[PDB]
DNA sequence: GCTTACCTGGTG
RNA sequence: CCCCC
DNA sequence: GGTAAGC
């Protein structure tokens, strides 16, 4: 049923299972020709490409944490936070 | 992922209804009718007949002959066929149930024996859970041995008020191998209770009775564990091992379904004729034991369905059986692809995380590269290499679905990639890779390194990383499994890489140290009395990769 | 047995530990929300020794001579003496680390300080001290306050929980209750002065660093902690004996032990080997 | 496939398929009470042929104005106007909607969006069926018995006079080609 | 080689999910099954050359989807099927949950 | 009848297209998949209304493919026949067993028989034609039919149609 | 509350449900000579009101079913004469955090 | 105090061993047996008895006698549990598996 | 209170 | 089988 | 060939 923005309880930080999935699914679309959003100063490695894409915070995607009832907080790639 | 494209919507599977399949529904499901033992040869014309082992079901031949759908072995699941049986026959499976739930029903009208009228009773239908409240219902029904016509009434217990008739006496119910045998009340009238008798009463349970015990109306219906209709499994499920045309080794389910044929041709031959009932009864129990020992060849009533070589007929019971079962040996694990195995060595010129693959090894695993603007170039290379030198590819997958084999296309040294199409490639040096120990007891068992593709036959690891392990270099040997997704293989590097498991979460403290040799040395390198001249401070110095160029 | 009952427990967004079902097993991950990795066994100092030398450890009396902090520990020392306004966060200073070393030997009743728990806050100072050059013969530009209210304020940032409500917010509280009693215990006043002898700049790093720490040490939604747990009581129980007899030659004295110990547990064992009261 | 707003609910229950008629028996698909994009329940949308023509070349209209603004970076003549919109916004293999438009353009009542909404207002007072209100603005009937014979649906819902005055009106409203 | 029970264990540990997926299914046996959108069975009688797909007994031929499955479990779910089980596979939540 | 319609189709985006003119790509794709359809179900999705507010929603990306699949809810103007609708069309083929008439985008085919008998089939005319005592049924002529029934053909539907009724045939 | 010395006849034991809405419950005299609830090993289990469950449930986002469960027979739920449904919270000292609260509910 | 005891006992055959284990999983163990409201062995009498999927619990021990009980009472599984997920061969809602991952069209746009 | 029905490590 | 921590 | 939960 979707948590809307300002009632967001979750975590601000990125899981450390977000972030693999994350630069997995970036990596696989840039190497099936997806339009990469970072200038690729050089780089060829999929992922490379996608950490790149990460740190920049320019990955055009958004997390579906799903709670155990069955609604969901959506999370930009750009709002969490990347420590770890 | 199950060849050529279908252009019906791909869905995942959210949920599992378990049921029981009425007869009518298996007769719907059905493509062909089963008729003759009897599975091949049309007279002596090695070809499949309209009988067994399928018009129809499936095919053989690896020729796409699957009727009409007319698909071919790989891409066909099989079909269902029927086989209309004779006379009525229990499944084993539910042979205790059905005991139960005669238990529970007046065996003359269908009533349940209790009901809203006993106190008890009301407290056993309020119980939710179907398997509690089922058990519950038994426990005291089965002590019922009377249909009651009337009952004392909820206010009044001098008055009595009609619950639905009948009044009939209830047996004592009591199973002898696979039939159901009553004790009704001078001595007592003993009789066996008939398939056809309890399927007519299961049939007479009302919807609120039946949903009272734990069945469903559209699902499960009681009646339906009682078999009048039995669905045969199409060929993949029962495979005709063929060696080699005009001999043909079908399966131990394929055997057993021609003896239910046999059985039940048998006994409708008798019914149909002059019947001499004492007859009938030997045909029916057998039909009875056929249909039971195909599904089941392991019960406690001793005779155990025998092949005429002495073994005994594998029930389809026995292939889901856990460890080497259906579930547990092809679901819960698998054999796979992708994988390696060889004695491991040590190496302390190798980092943590990486380990050495023997080219043999790297030239045979194959990760698969999509063509982009970026490899273009490296995998037309690799491509021109062939399957022989190490940064070498085995096939090129097209737009075109087939993939070509680089050690035969005449076309192998031609080839002028496009993009989207897929190089496999060999494994290379920094593809992150799974390796393992078995018995895999740890998270710690199973950790992602980063190939380095070396000589002689042997996987070569850091000796440090042998502790997570539990491994030796005695001629222990140890696996390797190769991701194929640029997806899984981010998995691996960011979440199993062996720097990620230096913590354990089990003991919270480092699981990796180090050890043996370098543990030695280490302790005499650093005493006060040991002392370098500059010769060899250089050398070590040197040694030092990260170093500053200070001295 | 013990992988095949916990497969399906995971930790969730909510960091709640569920099963299959969505069942509550735990409503915070092993009670503190912490990941096992990020955990260290640290003193928890205030539960030992006399209340004397607790007292000459903890209290700071600026009303009185022998009792104030020394004006060669802080610039401000000189001009506290008396400071009747300070004296007040000093008293609650005081109260809240008794109140907590009485809670802390409800908890642990044998007195056992040695407890697993995240951030070690002994590197932490330690690395403060070799980073900006600790002067242990120079008295610091800290105050009072900024000892007192900075730690109060870094206790509000340790976050396990999140949620604008009182079931959430006390399950916070609770969840911080053991780490807070240790990071109190190791920033007192008379502590962070005397002891460590830090700066300003090297105290706020100090409270920065515990901070960032703590909140890398908190489980992620999504731990498989059901296998972890059965792997984890598993890899040793492949260990244990089956025998032992370390009792043997002295039998009126048996113990079940080991294997049989483990499996007589395991499967709720009804008729056990070796049944003992042991009455205080 | 494309899919619909009306949540499935028979589980397995076979197809117990009811007959589709003018006893206002349109399908499942088809029913009264329809529910929006938005979620609320809305009246089924039937279009009489003019209302229906109408819909259209606004809509392929606006197209047009999106497809143009995204490039950046009398009946015998209203056939070939439409001809033109729909080789500019139509995908050319779409001969139905051009068999369709030919149609709507050749057998509309009312060409202005002034009658088409008097038209829809008059028979709104009704309270009739969608479907009775689409037929009633899409049959040119002269007598309640061609209306009441052609619409079966209407037999007893109007009365034969009440149902005399809407045709006058629809038949005053009709437009002179 | 073996992937077996205990290595799915340590996948599942360290939380690889696609991994896991991956291995099963692309690295072993994945195949494809048309089922029926009424029964949840492997009914579906799918010509794909012509386009046709029907589930008589259903009367089906338009709510239909296609399935990625482990063979063995395609194999399991007829194995239950010979065994009048029916292991009816749905594409949506009844529910709700 | 002539329905609108709230629906909405599921449609798999390839990472190609995971570019700044997606939306633009997913809005062509639904038109070319949808619009021009025809199904048993609906009927014959004639044209999608409201192109400035076509709702993409957000778009899961799938697991081990890179793809992304969007349900796009939308808003179109259906055709759906039904027995006993009358509907007016005009004469396109003619025959002996009968003539076929074009309604919208489908054809109502009326038989000999389920035409007044005084109707009767000319083949000597030009185009051949069906005559009554003051009637004459051709190519291009208007008909008023009630559809008998209708029959769901793949990408089409087409019903069997009469005019031997009252208030019904030629107009 | 019935404090019988050995045992109350299952004649007697008939009449207990017998007047709702008030409950009646049987303890025997040797059971109440230790107060169970005083023992090392037993938590502080607290009785929730109608409403404060109601956010439990809320807050969690949980089905009743969700939740762990005590036995209606449990010593503690017959020392609070917990009836069906009703959730007891309780607080226990943890070695981890320092205190760490559960619920069950009473079935 | 069962689940206390449960713990103590737990812990005690562990470490009389020498064998340390961190307190959380051996809490988790202890509370998995305890939250029925009694003490649930871990056997195929125990948790495997419990309300969870049957295929799940057909992975364990009693395989083809979970099957018919499914079929007879007409169960319905959730696939929310992992050995579901394997069977089937689809992702399991575990780690990476615990979150959709969605494309922002709007975001999309900006980042051009 | 006796008889039944389930189970028994990992690879190769 | 014949091999393993 | 060991345990328990059936009758
Ligand atoms: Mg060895
Ligand atoms: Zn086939
Ligand atoms: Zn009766
Ligand atoms: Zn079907």
């Amino acid at each position: 049923k979707a948590i809307p923005k300002d009632q967001r309880a979750t975590t601000p930080y990125m899981t450390k299972y977000e972030r693999a999935r994350i630069l997995g699914t970036r990596a696989l679309q840039i190497s099936m020709n997806a339009p990469v959003f970072v200038d690729l100063e050089g780089e060829t490695d999929p992922l490379r490409i996608a950490m790149k894409e990460l740190a920049e915070k320019k990955i055009p995607l958004v997390i579906r944490r799903y709670l155990p009832d069955g609604s969901f907080e959506d999370w930009s790639v750009e709002e969490l936070i990347v420590d770890l | 992922v199950g060849q050529q494209y279908s252009s019906a919507p791909l869905r995942t599977v959210k949920e599992v209804q378990f049921g029981l399949f009425s007869p009518e529904e298996v007769r719907a499901i059905s493509v062909a009718k089963i008729r003759f033992p009897e599975t091949m040869d049309e007279t002596q014309t090695r070809a499949k007949i309209g009988g067994l082992n399928d018009p129809r079901l499936g095919s053989i031949d690896r020729n796409l002959k699957c009727q009409t759908c007319q698909e071919g072995m790989n891409e066909c699941p099989g079909h269902f066929g029927h086989i209309d049986l004779a006379k009525p026959v229990f499944h084993v499976g539910f042979i205790a149930k059905i005991k139960k739930v005669c238990e529970c029903v007046c065996m003359h009208c269908g009533k349940l024996l209790l009901d809203e009228h006993n106190e008890l009773m009301r407290q056993a239908l309020a119980i939710k859970d179907s398997k509690k409240r089922f058990a519950a219902i038994w426990t005291l029904c089965k002590t019922k041995m009377v249909c009651e016509t009337d009952v004392p009434s909820e206010d009044d217990p001098t008055q009595l008020v009609s619950r639905g008739g009948c009044g009939n006496t209830q047996p004592t119910i009591r199973k002898d191998g696979l039939k159901l045998v009553g004790s009704w009340k001078d001595e007592p009238e003993l009789r066996v209770l008939s398939t056809e008798e309890i399927l007519n009463i299961f049939k007479h349970i009302s919807v609120k009775d039946f949903t009272s015990l734990g069945f469903n109306e559209v699902f499960s219906r009681p009646e339906w564990m009682i078999l009048t209709c039995l669905p045969v499994p199409p060929p993949p499920v029962r495979p005709s091992i063929s060696f080699n045309e005009s001999q043909r080794g079908e399966d131990d389910l394929t055997f057993k379904l021609a003896d239910i044929l046999k059985a039940n041709i048998s006994l409708e031959t008798l019914e149909h004729n002059g019947a001499p009932h004492h007859a009938i009864e030997e045909a029916e129990s057998l039909l009875q034991f056929h249909v039971a020992t195909y599904m089941d060849n392991d019960i406690a009533g001793q005779p155990q369905a025998l092949q005429k070589s002495g073994r005994p007929v594998k029930s389809i019971r026995a292939r889901l059986k856990g460890k080497e079962g259906r579930i547990r040996g092809n679901l819960m694990g698998k054999r796979v692809d992708f994988s390696a195995r060889t004695v491991i060595s040590g190496d302390p010129n190798l980092e943590l995380d990486q380990v050495g693959v023997p080219k043999s090894i790297a030239k045979t695993l194959t990760y698969p590269e999509v063509v982009t603007p970026y490899n273009i170039d490296r995998l037309t290379q690799l491509v021109r290499n062939g399957p022989n030198e190490h940064p070498g590819a085995k096939y090129v997958i097209r737009d075109s679905g087939d993939r070509i084999d680089l050690r035969y296309s005449k076309r192998a040294g031609d080839i002028q990639l496009q993009y989207g199409w897929k190089v496999e490639r060999h494994i290379m040096d920094n593809d992150p890779v799974l390796f393992n120990r078995q018995p895999s007891l740890h998270k710690m068992s199973m950790m992602a390194h980063r190939v380095k593709v070396i000589p002689y036959s042997t996987f070569r690891l850091n000796l440090s990383v042998t502790s997570p392990y539990n491994a030796d270099f005695d001629g222990d040997e140890m696996n390797l499994h190769v991701p194929q997704s640029e997806e899984t293989r981010a998995e691996l590097s960011q979440l199993c890489a062996v720097p990620l498991q230096i913590v354990s979460p089990q003991s919270n403290k480092p699981c990796m140290g180090i050890v043996q040799d370098t543990l030695c040395g280490i302790r005499k390198l650093t005493l006060r009395d040991t002392f370098i001249e500059l010769d060899q401070v250089l050398n070590m110095l040197y040694w030092v990769p990260d170093w500053d160029g200070v001295i | 047995r013990l992988v095949k009952a916990l497969e399906d427990i995971m930790v969730h967004y909510d960091n709640t530990t569920r099963n299959s079902l969505g069942n509550v097993i735990q409503f915070i991950y092993g009670e503190d929300g912490m990941d096992a990795a990020h955990i260290e066994k640290q003193s928890l100092d205030t539960i030992g020794g006399s209340d004397a030398a607790f007292e000459k450890r903890y209290r700071v009396d600026l009303l009185n001579t022998d009792h104030t902090l020394d004006p060669s520990l802080l610039e401000s020392g000189s001009e506290i003496l008396g400071d009747l306004k300070l004296q007040v966060l000093l008293d609650e200073e005081y109260k809240q680390l008794v109140k907590d070393r009485k809670f802390l030997r409800e908890v642990f009743v044998d007195g056992e300080a040695n407890w697993p728990l995240p951030v070690n806050i002994r590197r932490i100072i330690q690395n403060a001290q070799q980073t900006f050059h600790i002067d242990h013969t120079k008295p610091s530009d800290l105050t009072i306050k900024d000892i007192v209210l900075g730690v109060k304020d870094l206790q509000e940032n340790l976050l396990v929980l999140r949620g604008k409500n009182e079931i959430i917010q006390n399950a916070q509280r609770d969840a911080v209750t053991l780490f807070c009693c240790l990071l109190r215990s190791r920033l007192a006043t008379r502590r962070v002065l005397q002891e460590y002898r830090l700066t300003k700049q090297a105290f706020d790093w100090v409270l920065s660093n515990i901070e960032a720490q703590f909140l890398r040490s908190v489980v992620h939604p999504g731990e498989m902690v059901g296998v972890l747990a059965a792997q984890s009581i598993g890899e040793p129980a492949t260990q244990m004996t089956l025998n032992t007899f370390h009792f043997a030659g002295v039998a009126s004295k048996k113990v079940t032990s080991g294997v049989p110990r483990l499996k007589e547990i395991l499967n709720v064992a009804k008729n056990m080997k070796t049944p003992s009261l042991t009455v205080y | 496939s494309t899919s619909t707003f009306q949540t499935r609910r028979r589980r397995l229950k076979k197809v117990e398929e009811e007959e589709n008629a003018a006893t206002l028996q349109l399908g499942q698909e088809f029913q009264l009470k329809q529910i929006n994009h938005q979620g609320e329940e809305e009246e089924l949308i039937a279009l009489n042929l003019s209302e229906a023509r109408l819909v259209i070349k606004e809509a392929l209209v606006e197209r047009r104005r999106a497809f143009k603004r995204s490039q950046k970076k009398t009946r015998e003549k209203e056939l070939e106007s439409i001809d033109v919109l729909l080789e500019q916004t139509t995908g050319g293999n779409n001969k139905d909607l051009k068999n369709t438009m030919q149609y709507l353009t050749n057998f509309s009542r009312f060409r202005d969006q002034e009658t088409v909404g008097a038209v829809i207002q008059l028979l709104k007072s009704t309270g009739l069926h969608p479907f009775e209100v689409a037929q009633l603005g899409s049959l040119a009937c002269d007598t309640a018995d061609e209306a009441k014979t052609l619409i079966p649906s209407l037999n007893n819902k109007i009365s034969d006079d009440e149902l005399e005055r809407i045709l006058k009106e629809l038949s005053n409203l009709e437009t002179l080609y | 080689l073996r992937f077996g029970e205990m290595e799915r264990d340590c996948m599942i540990a360290h939380g690889a999910a696609s991994f896991l997926k991956e291995r099963l299914m692309e690295a072993s046996d994945a195949f494809r099954v048309h089922i029926c959108g009424i029964c949840g069975l492997m009914t579906v009688i799918a010509k794909l050359n012509h386009n046709q797909f029907e589930c008589k007994g259903c009367d089906n031929k338009i709510d239909i989807y296609q399935i990625h499955i482990p063979y063995a479990a395609k194999l399991l779910f007829q194995e239950l099927m010979a065994m009048n089980i029916t292991p009816r596979l749905y594409t949506d939540r009844s529910r709700d949950f | 009848m002539f329905f609108i319609k709230d629906l909405s189709l599921n449609i798999t985006l390839h990472p190609s297209f995971f570019g700044p003119r997606m939306k633009q790509y997913l809005k062509t794709k639904l038109l070319e998949e949808v619009e021009g359809s025809c199904t048993g179900k609906f009927g014959y999705i004639l044209c999608v209304l409201d192109y400035d507010n076509i709702d993409i929603q957000r778009g899961r990306i799938l697991p081990t493919d890179g793809s992304a699949e969007f349900n796009v809810k939308y808003r179109a103007v259906v055709f759906k026949p039904f027995k006993g609708e009358v509907v007016d069309g005009t004469v396109v083929s003619c025959s002996q067993h009968g003539f076929e008439v074009q309604v919208g985008p489908m054809k109502v085919f009326v038989t000999k028989h389920l035409m007044p008998q005084d109707l009767t089939f000319n083949a000597g005319s030009n185009p051949p034609s069906y005559q009554s005592s003051e009637d004459v049924i051709t190519i291009k002529s208007r008909i008023r039919v009630k559809i008998e029934g209708c029959i769901s053909q793949v990408s089409s539907i087409h019903a069997i149609g009469s005019i031997k009724e009252d208030y019904l045939g030629a107009i | 509350i019935f404090v019988y010395q050995n045992n109350i006849t299952p004649s007697a034991m008939k009449l207990v449900p017998s007047i709702p809405p008030a409950t009646i419950e049987t303890f025997n005299e040797a059971a109440l000579v230790v107060n169970i609830t005083h023992h090392e090993l037993v938590p502080k289990h607290i009785r929730l009101s109608s409403d404060e469950k109601r956010e439990l449930l809320k807050r969690y986002r949980l089905k009743e079913s969700q939740l762990p469960r005590i036995q209606r027979a449990d010593p503690v739920a017959l020392y609070l004469g917990l009836k069906r449904g009703e959730v007891v919270k309780i607080i226990r000292k943890s070695e981890t955090s320092g205190r760490y609260a559960s619920y069950r509910i009473c079935m | 105090a069962g689940r206390a005891a449960l713990y103590k006992e737990v812990y005690n055959v562990i470490a009389s061993d020498g064998s340390y284990v961190n307190y959380r999983h051996m809490a988790l163990l202890v509370d998995v047996m305890t939250t029925q409201g009694g003490l649930t062995s871990v056997t195929r009498h125990g948790f495997n008895r419990s309300n969870t999927g049957a295929l799940m619990r057909c992975s364990f021990e009693e395989t083809v006698e979970i099957l018919f009980e499914a079929g007879a009472s007409a169960e319905l599984d959730d696939c929310r549990g992992v050995s579901e997920n394997v069977i089937l061969g689809q992702m399991a809602p575990i780690g990476t598996g615990a979150f959709d991952v969605m494309i922002d069209e709007e975001s999309l746009v900006k980042y051009m």
